[PDB]
DNA sequence: AACTCACTCTCAACCACAGCTCGAT
DNA sequence: TTATCGAGCTGTGGTTGAGAGTGAG
């Protein structure tokens, strides 16, 4: 679907993160490649809706960081910053 | 958690919102873009 | 670098309520979805692992989205 | 069954800038 | 407390080659 990211991105991504020797099956691609997809968009809709609250028009990085601590994603958020610079 | 179940119902219900079509938003920006010089494809002065 | 910040753009477009994207949100969003391929893609792996297999089968994604809080708002997308 | 890799042809990235955005004040 | 306003920033879209998609082996 034209709606999701790319699925050889997405496998390339998923072949790294495993053994050398792991196999995906291509139902699994198509999985994850929805559910990132997803992530995109989940992410998106609290972002955008503090930016509603604080009367902002432009999503910007700290939005998407804030989003995705009161999502679960705190772990993520310390490696984002460091990629930033 | 209680909060959790929130943003997550609110998430799914906006998907049915989902608009997928070219939607344009700033059309004056449009019209510069329009009719403005390009080499190429891309923007020129 | 990997993912198509296009792509990444069109599907924040998507929700009718985003108006303007900084310029460096998409190339952080690239980064967090490569974090969260790793993160599913292993967990997935890990179930694979337990049953004796090296091919990563899409019950073991759904495995792996159950287990994970994180994940949870994908429980529904399992399951066709 | 998934992987390989050569082949096809899609589509993401590129650019400038008018005037909107937003935090230091 | 809320408002200001200029230094910065971002949406816009034809073109095309980088790389997504494809499938026989």
């Amino acid at each position: 679907q034209d709606r999701f990211l790319p699925i050889a991105n997405v496998s390339r991504i998923m072949k790294r993160s495993l053994p050398a020797n792991a196999k995906i099956s291509k139902e699994a691609k198509e999985t994850v490649q929805e559910c990132v997809s997803e992530f995109i968009s989940f992410v998106t809709g609290e972002a955008s809706d503090k930016c509603q609250r604080e009367k902002r028009k432009t999503i910007n990085g700290d939005d998407l960081l804030w989003a995705m601590t009161t999502l679960g994603f705190e772990a993520y958020v310390g490696p984002l910053k460091s990629y930033l610079n | 958690s209680m909060d959790r179940e929130a943003r997550v119902l609110r998430y799914r219900e906006k998907k049915k919102a989902r608009k997928f079509e070219k939607t344009i938003r700033y059309e004056t920006r449009k019209a510069y873009a329009e009719a403005r010089p390009r080499i190429k494809g891309r923007f020129a002065k | 670098h990997q993912l198509p910040l296009a792509r990444i753009k069109k599907i924040m477009k998507a929700d009718e309520d985003v108006r303007m994207i900084s310029a460096e949100a998409p190339v952080l969003f690239a980064k967090a979805c490569e974090l969260f391929i790793l993160e599913l893609t292993i967990r997935s792996w890990l179930h694979a692992e337990e049953n004796k297999r090296r091919t990563l089968q899409r019950n073991d994604v759904a495995a792996a989205i159950a287990r994970t809080d994180v994940f949870d708002f994908l429980v529904d997308i399992v399951p066709r």
